[PDB]
């Protein structure tokens, strides 16, 4: 008669990692790495994405005509852009701190668009003649529908001094431009004064602008071009423009009416028509584990993102041939 | 292992006990068979939750990495920005690696650690009553039944009695 | 007979937590973490902070008329600077680089004024005129007090041209300005020509400052704005300002006389008349401890922040029921 | 705990035992004590301070935060400045909690082998000439004085005598 | 150290070992002499060299500096670039000075556990055959030659003959 | 007769530290850390670092006459710049984004110089008399070879119109500058006419530049200054000049043959006559190692650099006495 001691074994196959041994099996472990995702964009906590396709967040904000599926564009949870959008500025240019502008947008969820200065309103100027073949629209020559190519009317650009006071509860984001010709007698062209300006100003902004001329390779077919301007007029703060040529006035401005957690997400992928609580620029994620290694750049609760291939913890012990 | 007993002086874990990680196999006149010890099994299945736990609760608080884009002239900072994230990765990425290492080992040494504790358990309760075999096995001096087994696993064998 | 082999037992009741379990309880054990602060401003290793009130480093620097208890200020530890302080430019405008010159203080530790253009010497021009009712001393318009705000004089602005040799063996922190007018009229008005410009060179500077003209919203009472530069003068180098209008001209530049360890705190707390070797935003620190979590921005001899709310080793063994 | 003596099979710590932290208790005609093993007790508190030490030095050069600030348009690199510190702030606090975790679960261990060793060292003194009681207790077949008991914790125990 | 054999029980090495780190001492009528158990040797071998590879390989993957450089005007930026690169060197740093303290430590409890296990092993073969010395060796009751010193080598000791 | 069981034990007095305990003696032992060098700059994987010796990156990229040496240097590893060369801007002025520019070098291990604008061709402005005492060349007062100063021919300076078409398949870096002058008097003296400008224009560039005149102090003789701009140039991209004075116009313009690995180390040492396979900036290093702690910046195949003065991990046992 005897009693032994003795301990569990099974038919698993899983094995770990020690320090001193590689591939040790054990009869339990407990995987804690999530290796898989879906493949797709999704809608994040049930809240759509902005997905600008084609377009760029310049196409989309300053109203590039090609860009016109994002007019008033609903809440997002987050906005995804490709690394290369065809449909940017249209007319070649520069959009001045636009890395900031885009920075901006990750605190911001939902713009509400408002005329704050009409079209109609520009009697002494002519407003409707301010287009290009470089932005094209079907078929026409157009231009970014958010802002008014002003041109002189019969020869005369007259001093535009306007001014917007922002009464709204919100933050309010506004854009404008200047536009540089290629020569001294395009200049006087379009806007018959040879030496112009722009000056804006806020509470803050203390701004003058002046066109610099210069010879330039043609893009998209233009050797012309536009350089765009931002602020964030502040509620009850006015902003005042005066110019005598080159300027490029607001038509419509966004308000800020949702701020918080959002990400410019950089992808070639498409809409999956899903769901999910953790996006990646690859796919979505459902799991319980507390890491996976899908892609670093994510948003919404998921698990921690490492670069491992393989993490898994034993639970059991080694077990037996 | 560190202690001995796993893949050790006990050779090997038996197929036959299905209903915890440690305990007793008997055979005597009438039978023989397999009995988990609940106590020890418990203390360890404790033992590894909160560990993995633990694991999973220190990793909570992590570096998350953000978007942040740069023009053509902030070659720099983009290069910043990019061995700034990067290099956190590194670091969360081996704290992982080794951890998981580092514990794993620690893991099966305590599951080592729990078969030979439960072993010297019983060798000393049976003292000079049996003879210790060699592989964690103890033939008794005397018949032990049913009873006698289970006054083993109780903890209750009584020495003096036999 | 017999002997037996134990270990030590004890009244403790203290815990601390492994890997596998959590609260248990040991006989001894060493607490690492420090939890407490005084909870004031404190002067470090005996030396006063620069307690700036309601005061601002522009408001300081520049001489704002009701910054007065900062004038010549004792060699200080650290500097203490609200989030919001009242009493920074008070005539509008923006102080050029000001966050890579509030860098550069985190270097110093006392600043000797002196004057490097005195007052009296515009003789050409007025001096004496130049104030406003946005920065207000004892109910009388005042301004910048280190600065001079020059204007016309029979209706005539003569061109400054004005040079100081840095004959000190420091390095000389000078400040200058230029005012941006509200309209054409009121550039006239104040400093006669239309077409202004400030000229500034030393032995790496070569500035030429333009006023830009544009319609703001009042600020302080005021729509006109001061656009605030410095530089550091190096020992043996000389400063040349040139201007027809528009010119804020130093009258008094700061010597750096010691440079070192200091930092600018960021706390709404006021001094505590207290000591320590260690201080925080939240309040000074005293303790042997490695470790402590009241809070990051530190200065002097301390100990490592940590986030952990709980930090305790075991020394002694698990102590029984 | 790793090593089966500290609430194993020695059952509970002695408050009777203040001059040390492992030791002996005997009792025979003549009374009974306590009496600390100086040389495994002095040991331990070697051990556990260079470990505190080794630990508080470690941590010595770690990451320290400045205050910088950043105007209003350039909110790209004062988020990137923040999550650096945030980043290097969480490393530091991971390290130092996992490091606790870690050595506190290594110092319980440690005091339980080395009561166990110090009962190792006992038991491969007296060899049969006591009896194993399975408690941290040895019975001894002779009687036992003062003497005797203090050859016993000396390392002088004369087995050939008994 | 925390298994009791290295200068414990088994008070100190033997100089006169060289083709092994564990291993046999005998003494008979013909003789005595040193030999080395290979199993038990070759283990320890592949232990370590693992474990020194596994260190390599972690720590391969590490942060790595490069020069940028900044203007008289970018002061806050070169600070930030220059307390991120000397941030993750002190991480760095740490990491490798805690691992090769921590598993040193546990290196050398791995060899005293191996010196443990060993003994075990043999002692667990004699049983009631041989004396306990106390400090390593056994103390045979019947005439053991080299064959029979063999035998316990070999894992082979006939106990029912003796 | 008794069978006893031990261990090895040797004459080793290597030691390694614990946590528990330090200096503890082992039978075998590994140093992973590497602890020399052999003091001198050396070629890497046998391509020789590009050593400018005296000269800076500005020196050589401008053509400084003094940095003769480095006109078409060949293909290099990496490149070696102390921390004070002399032979920098020899006439003085600004390098604009010269650390962007610095940067850009880190990946480029090649460049091609080829002549964009003959200096011949200047034909109604005077080409050869474009030089300062600030850079002397043999005794005899010359400028950066690479662009050609260029001012008035029978006291009239022609409006300048150039253009370069990028033909080939590389990028290519233009250089060019602009000249400030020391007063109005030395602006027509040199250039003629008063107010002057210089446009440059590319398919992205858009610059113009004026010249800003103020008084400096003399920096190696001289009180006017230089400022120099660069560009990257793509392949079927034109470059379009245009200034009525202050131009200083591209000549020569590099090619960026090869891209890939370099960078900028920082050392005042000289090359060595040697090779390797990683360098740092104290000297090269050679060794099986993971670790080392000779200097953080490095390039090539290397072990990790870390800050500690000893890395031993224990192999054997603890060795007896
Ligand atoms: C070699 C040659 O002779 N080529 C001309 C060719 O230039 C010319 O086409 C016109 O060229 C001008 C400038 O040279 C513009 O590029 C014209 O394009 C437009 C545009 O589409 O943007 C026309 C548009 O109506 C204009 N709109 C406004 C508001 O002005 C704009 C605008 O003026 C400029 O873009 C401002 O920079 O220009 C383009 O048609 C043709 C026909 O004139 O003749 C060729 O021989
Ligand atoms: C609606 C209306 O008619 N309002 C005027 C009101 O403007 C005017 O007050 C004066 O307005 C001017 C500009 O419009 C300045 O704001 C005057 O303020 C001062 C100032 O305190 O700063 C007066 C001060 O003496 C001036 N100092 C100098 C050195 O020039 C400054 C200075 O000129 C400007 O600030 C430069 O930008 O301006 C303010 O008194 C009153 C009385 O004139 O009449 C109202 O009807
Ligand atoms: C106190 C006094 O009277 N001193 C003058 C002294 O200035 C003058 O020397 C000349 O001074 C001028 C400006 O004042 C330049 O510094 C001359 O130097 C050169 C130079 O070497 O760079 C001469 C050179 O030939 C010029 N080259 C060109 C292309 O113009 C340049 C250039 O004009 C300027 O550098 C542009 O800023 O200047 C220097 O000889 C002497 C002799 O004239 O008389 C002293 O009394
Ligand atoms: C442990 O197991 C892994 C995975 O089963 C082995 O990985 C393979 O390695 C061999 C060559 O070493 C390759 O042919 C396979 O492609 C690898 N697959 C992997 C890593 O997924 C590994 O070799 C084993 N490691 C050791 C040390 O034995
Ligand atoms: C923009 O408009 C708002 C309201 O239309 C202005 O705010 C008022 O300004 C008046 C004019 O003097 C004051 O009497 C009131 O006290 C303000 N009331 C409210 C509700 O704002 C605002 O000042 C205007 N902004 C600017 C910059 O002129
Ligand atoms: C260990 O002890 C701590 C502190 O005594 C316990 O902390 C409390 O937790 C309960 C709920 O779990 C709360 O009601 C208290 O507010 C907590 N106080 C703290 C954390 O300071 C903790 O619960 C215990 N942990 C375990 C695992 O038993
Ligand atoms: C500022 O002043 C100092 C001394 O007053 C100047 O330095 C001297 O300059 C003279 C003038 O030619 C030289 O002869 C001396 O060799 C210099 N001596 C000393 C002690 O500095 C300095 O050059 C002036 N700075 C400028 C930029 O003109
Ligand atoms: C362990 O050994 C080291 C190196 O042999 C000792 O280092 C020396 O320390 C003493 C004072 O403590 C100095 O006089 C020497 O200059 C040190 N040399 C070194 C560090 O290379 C060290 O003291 C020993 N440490 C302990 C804890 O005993
Ligand atoms: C620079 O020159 C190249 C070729 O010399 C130009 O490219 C050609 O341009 C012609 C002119 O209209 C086109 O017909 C061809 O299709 C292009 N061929 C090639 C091979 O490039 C280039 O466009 C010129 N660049 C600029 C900006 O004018
Ligand atoms: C463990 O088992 C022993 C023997 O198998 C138990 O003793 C018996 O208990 C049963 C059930 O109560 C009684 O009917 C018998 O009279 C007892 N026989 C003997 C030989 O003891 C004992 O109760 C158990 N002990 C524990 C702690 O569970
Ligand atoms: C430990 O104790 C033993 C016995 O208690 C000691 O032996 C006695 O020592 C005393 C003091 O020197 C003598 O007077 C006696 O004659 C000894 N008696 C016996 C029975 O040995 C012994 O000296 C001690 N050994 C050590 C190492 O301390
Ligand atoms: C280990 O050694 C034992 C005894 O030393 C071996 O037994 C002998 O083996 C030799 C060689 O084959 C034979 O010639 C003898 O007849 C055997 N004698 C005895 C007493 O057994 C045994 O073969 C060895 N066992 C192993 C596993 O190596």
């Amino acid at each position: 008669d005897q009693i032994c001691i003795g301990y569990h074994a099974n038919n698993s196959t899983e094995q770990v990692d020690t320090i001193m041994e590689k591939n040790v099996t054990v009869t339990h472990a407990q995987d804690i790495l999530e290796k898989t995702h879906n493949g797709k964009l999704c809608d994040l906590d049930g809240v759509k994405p902005l997905i600008l396709r084609d377009c760029s967040v310049a196409g989309w904000l300053l109203g590039n005509p090609m860009c016109d599926e994002f007019i008033n564009v609903p809440e997002w949870s987050y906005i995804v852009e490709k690394a290369n959008p065809v449909n940017d500025l249209c007319y070649p240019g520069d959009f001045n701190d636009y890395e900031e502008l885009k920075h901006l947008l990750s605190r911001i969820n939902h713009f509400e668009k408002i005329q704050i200065i009409p079209k109609s309103s520009w009697s002494s100027h002519e407003a409707s003649l301010g287009v290009s073949s470089a932005c094209p629209y079907q078929g026409k020559s157009s231009f970014f529908r958010n802002v008014v190519w002003l041109i002189k009317k019969n020869s005369t650009y007259p001093t535009i001094k306007r001014s917007y006071n922002n009464t709204n509860q919100e933050d309010l984001l506004v854009l404008w431009g200047i536009h540089h010709p290629n020569d001294a007698a395009e200049q006087t062209k379009l806007y018959q004064n040879p030496t112009t300006y722009i000056s804006v100003g806020t509470s803050t902004l203390n701004q003058r602008l002046v066109p610099r001329i210069a010879t330039r390779s043609k893009v998209n077919g233009q050797s012309g071009r536009m350089e765009f301007f931002w602020t964030i007029l502040k509620p009850n703060d006015a902003i005042n423009f005066e110019s005598n040529g080159n300027f490029i006035a607001p038509e419509y401005a966004y308000k800020i009416v949702k701020k918080g957690d959002s990400t410019i997400m950089k992808s070639e992928l498409e809409y999956g028509n899903c769901n999910t609580k953790c996006q990646t620029p690859m796919g979505a994620i459902n799991s319980s584990m507390p890491f996976h290694n899908i892609h670093p750049l994510t948003i919404g609760e998921c698990p921690k993102y490492v670069k491992s291939n393989r993490l898994v913890l034993a639970t059991g012990l080694r077990n037996s041939p | 292992g560190l202690f001995g007993a796993i893949a050790g002086f006990i050779e090997g874990g038996w197929q036959g006990m299905v209903d915890g990680w440690y305990g007793y196999h008997h055979s005597n006149e009438q039978g023989s068979g397999y009995a988990a010890d609940k106590e020890s099994t418990q203390k360890a299945i404790d033992g590894v939750t909160n560990k993995v736990n633990s694991i999973i609760d220190k990793m909570n608080t992590q570096f998350e990495a953000v978007g942040r884009e740069f023009n053509n002239l902030e070659r720099r900072i983009e290069n910043l920005n990019k061995k700034m994230e990067d290099g956190f990765l590194d670091v969360w990425t081996y704290n992982a690696e080794l951890l998981v290492l580092m514990e794993n080992e620690r893991t099966l040494d305590f599951h080592d650690s729990n078969v030979k504790n439960l072993y010297d358990k019983v060798r000393l309760q049976l003292r000079d009553n049996a003879k210790e075999l060699g592989n964690g096995c103890f033939e008794f001096y005397h018949k032990c039944d049913n009873e006698c087994m289970e006054s083993v696993r109780n903890g209750t064998y009584d020495y003096p009695q036999y």
